[PDB]
């Protein structure tokens, strides 16, 4: 009788990282759930680091985060190792998702769906970290993505004002972006445990979508040892940037304190935002706009309910292989666009892609599974 | 909720395994792995390179008409 | 905003039923040299250059 | 006047990976700073004491510092007297506001140099290219001469005069003071005022690869080991009758 | 007919000093052990620092 | 008597073959322009074309010079 | 058996209480090594340049 | 834990920190006070075992 | 907000300027006490009624 399976606090780590049954099977396109949790306590572990001395008053706020990075023994590093962290954690999301989608591990809806929740919890988080310094970004920033609520009839208007504590972002607007800030990575944390429980239930899926129950893996030595490895090269892509690159991410515009009455020329979202930023501004409506870059995220939701293929994975779908890629070339073709402005050829193309991101999910792969089945006589 | 001895019924498959300290962790790395990779890129190029050439033609396209658009000659 | 001759020239000139907000420029002003606005962008709130 | 120049790659003592700002580069440009920039542009953020690490001594910082003439918090009267100022003392304010910024210069606001580098695309070779790329205007366009010709500033016309000649003040080392090294010394002195961790994150970095050429093949070694089990395993299959 | 199972060759995974099967695994025993823990000692030192 | 080194690189950028080239077509458009009438049509594109080539060989050379 | 790796195993690696104490005094060693080399390394590939090598021109 | 040899500027912008983070962390560690208490159930007012009348 | 020149003015701002930000403040500093009275009969319950056995 072992005092790791019977006792009720080590029950827990134990059914989760030690003698979990794992697929003896599954690649390295299974180690971004690790990474995300590594990302996610990074960011709280830094993020901590930066509350210490951070300000959330418009007055300081800038003044804080360049007395951080200049007085602050060793400040700098904690700022953009939380700057390229919060990359780092869109670069490892996009991963997640992309495996997910390949692999048909949506099948699993609890655990999806969750994971949906996740993803735009993680953005919201994002976009209130990026007003904290009070750069030109951070104001514009926080005066575009409020006002998606504007578009909600009747109300949104009212909503808007809401959030931002008046009339104007203002002196309202930034301590509650504090507050909002900081708890948030810890209902995260929380909505990541239910994730994980939900995923318990059924153990992970493989790169074959063929059931793994007939060649399990104890997950220690196996996927611990596999997990450290993979940690080790998200600290090297981290490190890489903060410590040779630390801006190579960001906006220069950032660096200059907010203005009210200046919008910049150039204005793009981070890196990470720029595909749905690209969707959005592709429609010359408020309400349509708004309501594409909501279903541009929402659509994960639905994926599940699109899934005509007999198998699961896409392994041995080569049709569906091809335009999953389409799919991930057109999101690198809507980030081009996003970071792009409003003028000739990129408003027509930027228009094409976001019509074949909506057309390939919603038409082109259901279609792409159901020829695949009939090519195999099912 | 998953454990061993309770996850599915398997007969008559015999495993063989060689213990970590009696076996390379290298055992012939580049003699057989560059031929597996090569493999593995043949197998799924013509599945993942053609929509990032047609990203990488759209861009050149675009990035030149763009330029030369906000260029003028006879007026 | 101060306007030029030729600035008030396209405003009244161009067409009242072509737009998505259907004003005369005459009913937009009080004197027509003189357009008072206020900055703010009617999509997401951005200040017009 | 929408059409836009980019700043060409200048070959900087630090634009190389593992890379040290030129210290005796940052003084020179310190003094470019204190001479001619320091009438128009504010540097908020930068201390005399930030330069005592970097290009000065204590002793020298301590001397630059008792040159100005600051403001301190009341005497126990209740009044608002001058000291020669410590090195605690941020980098003197020409202009009490935004306004009188605007006042001076003719409608337009110099920005702040403690940023400049990292709040402007091209960084530092903007910064060399708009201050060493002064130049005349071509036909077809003229400015209402308030404003100036620079090709690199966007739009064309700048309210900034031309900043930078041959031998505006001398070097202390004895350097000639040449427009084109006016220009790389500052340059090289507003990047460290941009970013005075420069050095230590190029230290670290080094530190950082070597560390990894260890590690990232000995994880791995580690790996493979424990999945030496199941990578050479092998099955048979043996049914009944 | 159990006794037809023959464990298979593995002179192709095999580290060098046990590729003789004539010949003891005990004297190579202490070495191959050493190899191993080397390279995860170097790795903690690595780590720790 | 001051010797700037910009100004010696300056000239033997000047001399090589891509600026002799749109140094010309600046010099056209330089003549096009007090020609005629009330012209809006600017030498603006023709003088950044030059710069282009001439500050990339500037960069290339300059500090090789500077202490 | 006079093989090197057997008596690292033999005398510290067998041991888990010896193989924590030959990591940790192996660790101490190892940072005054790396750290040496290092910043030896990035001052001779930053031959003048920093402070450390300006220090002489200004006096005692 | 001051940030410098007196309480000061340093010190009241941790102890905000601090202080938005610990009733989480009090929260998790109530979870896990709940944990052990249901393996054993509830005492009561006579300390006699109450399985006979659940 | 956490400085020391503002910390006092911004407590005072959310009791005179905060709409209902007087009851959200007295409240806090009130229950913070409850808090305090509910810790001390749970302990002193569980002392009395030796719960201390788990
Ligand atoms: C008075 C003439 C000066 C002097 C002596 C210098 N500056 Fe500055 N500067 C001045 C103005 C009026 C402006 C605003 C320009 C405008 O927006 O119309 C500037 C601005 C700059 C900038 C920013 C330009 C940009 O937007 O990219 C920089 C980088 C700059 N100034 C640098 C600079 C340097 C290095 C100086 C010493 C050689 C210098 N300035 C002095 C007015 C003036
Ligand atoms: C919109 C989809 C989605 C998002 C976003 C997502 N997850 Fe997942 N996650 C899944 C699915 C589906 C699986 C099951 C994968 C499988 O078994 O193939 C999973 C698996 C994982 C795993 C374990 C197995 C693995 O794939 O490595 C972890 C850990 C993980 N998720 C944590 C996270 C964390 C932390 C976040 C960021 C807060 C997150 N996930 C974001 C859907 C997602
Ligand atoms: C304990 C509080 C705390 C937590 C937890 C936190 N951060 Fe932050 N974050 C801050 C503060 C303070 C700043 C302002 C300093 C700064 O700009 O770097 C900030 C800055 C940011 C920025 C702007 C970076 C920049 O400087 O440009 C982003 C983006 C960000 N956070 C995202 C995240 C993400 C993603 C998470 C994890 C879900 C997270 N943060 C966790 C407090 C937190
Ligand atoms: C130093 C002792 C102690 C402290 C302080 C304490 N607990 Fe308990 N708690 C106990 C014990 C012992 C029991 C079991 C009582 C029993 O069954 O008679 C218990 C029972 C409870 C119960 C359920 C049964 C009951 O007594 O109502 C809850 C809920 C509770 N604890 C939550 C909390 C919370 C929340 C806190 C404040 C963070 C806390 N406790 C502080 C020792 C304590
Ligand atoms: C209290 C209320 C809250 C927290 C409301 C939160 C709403 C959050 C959203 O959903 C989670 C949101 C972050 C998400 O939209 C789906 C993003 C992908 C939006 C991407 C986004 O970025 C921009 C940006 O970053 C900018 O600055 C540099 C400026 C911008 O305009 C010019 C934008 C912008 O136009 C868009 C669409
Ligand atoms: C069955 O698949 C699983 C994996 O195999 C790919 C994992 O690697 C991990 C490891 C995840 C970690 C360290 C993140 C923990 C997150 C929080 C918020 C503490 C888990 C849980 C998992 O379930």
């Amino acid at each position: 009788t072992n005092i790791r399976k019977s006792h009720p606090l080590m029950k827990i780590v134990n059914n989760a990282f030690i003698d979990l049954p794992a697929p003896s099977n599954i690649s390295s396109w299974w180690n971004f759930g690790s990474l995300l949790g590594i990302c996610l306590i990074l960011q709280i572990l830094t993020g901590l680091f930066l509350a210490m001395h951070y300000t959330s008053d418009t007055t300081t706020a800038f003044s804080s985060v360049t007395h951080i990075c200049r007085d602050v023994n060793y400040g700098w590093i904690i700022r953009y190792m939380h700057a390229n962290g919060a990359s780092m954690f869109f670069i490892c999301l996009y991963m997640h998702v992309g495996r997910g989608l390949y692999y048909g591990s949506y099948t699993f809806l609890e655990t999806w769906n969750i994971g949906v929740i996740l993803l735009l919890t993680v953005m919201a988080t994002a976009f209130m970290g990026y007003v904290l310094p009070w750069g030109q970004m951070s104001f514009w920033g926080a005066t575009v993505i409020t006002n998606l609520l504007s578009a909600i009839p009747y109300i949104g208007t009212n909503l808007v004002e809401w959030i931002w504590g008046g009339f104007s972002v203002d002196k309202a607007t930034l301590t509650r972006f504090f507050a909002f800030h900081f708890i948030l990575p810890f209902i995260i944390m929380a909505i990541a445990m239910v994730h994980l429980l939900f995923l318990h239930e059924t153990g992970s899926n493989n790169p074959t979508g063929i059931s793994s129950d007939v060649d399990k893996i104890p997950f220690h030595p196996y996927y611990t040892i596999k997990d450290i490895l993979g940690a080790l090269l998200l600290i090297l892509a981290l490190m890489l940037l903060v410590l040779f690159a630390p801006d190579l991410l960001g906006d220069p515009d950032n660096y200059t304190p907010a203005n009210p009455l200046n919008t910049p020329p150039h204005i793009k979202p981070e890196w990470y935002f720029l595909f749905a930023y690209a969707i959005l501004r592709s429609i010359p409506n408020k309400l349509g706009g708004v309501l594409a870059l909501a279903f541009s995220i929402l659509i994960l939701a639905l994926i599940p309910l699109l899934h005509t293929s007999k198998q699961r994975s896409m392994m041995f779908r080569p049709l569906s292989q091809c335009l999953f890629w389409a799919l991930v070339a057109d999101l690198l073709t809507l980030t081009w666009i996003g970071g792009q402005p409003v003028e000739h050829p990129y408003i027509t193309i930027g228009q094409l892609a976001s019509v074949l991101y909506f057309l390939l999910i919603l038409v082109l792969m259901p279609t792409a599974g159901t020829i695949e089945n009939k090519l195999l006589k099912w | 909720g998953r454990q061993f001895g309770h996850l599915t019924r398997v007969r008559h498959v015999i495993t063989y395994s060689l213990s970590p300290f009696e076996q390379r962790a290298f055992p012939h790395y580049f003699s057989k792995g560059i031929p597996n990779v090569l493999r593995r890129t043949r197998a799924c190029i013509l599945r993942v390179a053609p929509p990032f050439v047609a990203f990488y033609l759209v861009y050149t396209w675009g990035t030149q008409e763009f330029e030369k658009s906000k260029r003028k000659n006879p007026a | 905003r101060h306007r030029t001759k030729k600035e008030i020239d396209q405003e009244a000139a161009v067409e009242v039923s072509q737009l998505r907000d259907p004003q005369h420029d005459l009913e937009r002003v009080k004197k027509p040299e003189w357009v008072i606005l206020i900055g703010v962008c009617t999509h997401l709130g951005c200040v017009p250059i | 006047s929408d059409l836009e120049l980019h700043p060409p790659s200048y070959p900087w003592s630090h634009r190389g990976l593992l890379s040290s700002l030129d210290h005796t580069s940052i003084r020179r440009g310190f003094q470019v700073y204190k001479q001619v920039c320091s009438s128009c542009h504010s540097m908020d953020y930068v201390a005399y004491r930030h330069l005592v690490g970097v290009c000065y001594t204590e002793d020298e910082a301590k001397a630059l510092a008792e040159e100005v003439e600051v403001q301190d918090g009341p005497n126990e009267d209740g009044e608002m007297f001058m000291r020669p100022g410590k090195l605690s003392d941020y980098f003197p304010k020409p202009y009490p506001n935004p306004e009188a910024a605007r006042a001076a210069n003719n409608g337009a606001l110099p920005p702040d140099l403690s940023y400049i580098v990292r709040a402007r695309h091209g960084g530092e070779d903007y910064v060399f290219s708009l201050l060493t790329g002064y130049c005349e205007p071509p036909t077809g366009v003229s400015l209402r001469e308030g404003l100036y010709f620079n090709p690199y500033f966007p739009g064309q016309a700048i309210g900034m005069a031309p900043p930078i000649y041959n031998e505006v003040l001398e070097f202390d080392d004895g350097t000639p003071a040449t427009m084109s090294q006016v220009a790389k010394d500052v340059c090289t002195f507003l990047r460290w005022a941009a970013e005075p961790e420069h050095d230590h994150r190029k230290r670290m970095g080094l530190k950082m690869l070597l560390m990894m050429g260890l590690l990232l093949p000995l994880v791995y070694a580690m790996k493979r080991h424990k999945w030496s089990v199941l990578k050479s395993r092998k099955l048979a299959y043996r049914p009944p009758k | 007919s159990h006794t037809d199972i023959k464990v298979p060759d593995f002179s192709d995974y095999r580290r060098p000093e046990v590729l003789d099967s004539t010949k003891s695994s005990k004297e190579s025993s202490e070495a191959r052990k050493g190899f191993s823990y080397l390279v995860t000692a170097t790795t903690t030192v690595g780590v720790a620092y | 008597e001051l010797v700037d080194p910009l100004t010696t690189v300056r000239e033997q950028c000047e001399q090589l073959e891509k600026c002799v080239k749109a140094r010309e077509r600046l010099e056209l458009c330089d003549e096009r322009v007090s020609s005629r009438s009330q012209t809006e049509e600017d030498c603006t594109e023709e003088l950044l074309d030059f710069l282009h080539a001439r500050d990339h060989c500037v960069a290339h050379k300059l500090f090789n010079s500077l202490k | 058996a006079p093989t090197l790796t057997a008596r690292l195993y033999s005398l510290l690696f067998r041991r888990t209480s010896t193989f924590a104490l030959t990591i940790v005094v192996g660790a101490l060693f190892f940072e005054r090594a790396f750290d040496q080399g290092a910043d030896a390394i990035y001052e001779h590939i930053n031959e003048g340049k920093l402070w450390k090598h300006i220090k002489h021109k200004y006096e005692n």
